[PDB]
């Protein structure tokens, strides 16, 4: 059942999409993502994640628990402070 | 009614392909490597500096690669080759 959302790095160069249903924690999807911008952000993590409903709305990632996001989050984004 | 997918780098001169010509993203990066003497930086195991980026018809840039095959055909709009310089007038 795989679920692929888009993932933006506010001043990355382009845009990047993962498999949601290939990862089981919150902590296993943040240590996969900091290694897709990986050779962005070398040159630890400060950066905060959001996703977005079904209903066009960004709500911070980690709130609900992990099973549900991979069904509620449509798209992913990565804030700087 | 085919593809015809315009594929454009900096200082060369476009090109349109149909994508669906290939089955999978490596004969689609090994084609386009070899029309812009590019051979061997597109699909090399340890990620040469050059990348290739394509536009959705939601009008954003992403990698190629990344999406199924099956989707991205039906979502690329055009397709854009970028110089390791040219990745990092782009970065911040």
């Amino acid at each position: 059942a795989a679920a692929f959302v888009k993932v933006s790095m506010d001043g990355a160069p382009y845009l990047r999409k993962i498999d949601l249903r290939m990862y089981k924690s919150y902590d296993e999807l943040s240590n996969a993502l900091s290694n897709m911008f990986s050779s962005f952000t070398m040159g630890s993590w400060d950066y905060v994640p959001s996703y977005e409903n079904k209903d066009g709305n960004w709500m911070l990632v980690g709130d609900v628990p992990w099973p549900m996001f991979v069904d509620t989050a449509k798209r992913l984004r990565l804030m700087k402070g | 009614v085919r593809t015809y997918t315009d594929v454009q780098k900096t200082g060369s001169v476009g090109r349109s392909i149909d994508v669906t010509s290939f089955k999978d993203y490596e004969e689609l990066k090994s084609a386009i490597e070899s029309m812009f003497g590019l051979e061997g930086l597109l699909t090399h195991p340890q990620s040469s500096g050059w990348k290739l980026v394509y536009v959705d018809y939601e009008s954003d840039v992403l990698l190629v690669g990344d999406d199924p095959w099956e989707e991205f055909v039906g979502s690329v709009r055009s397709i854009r080759i970028l110089s390791p310089t040219e990745v990092q007038q782009m970065s911040e």
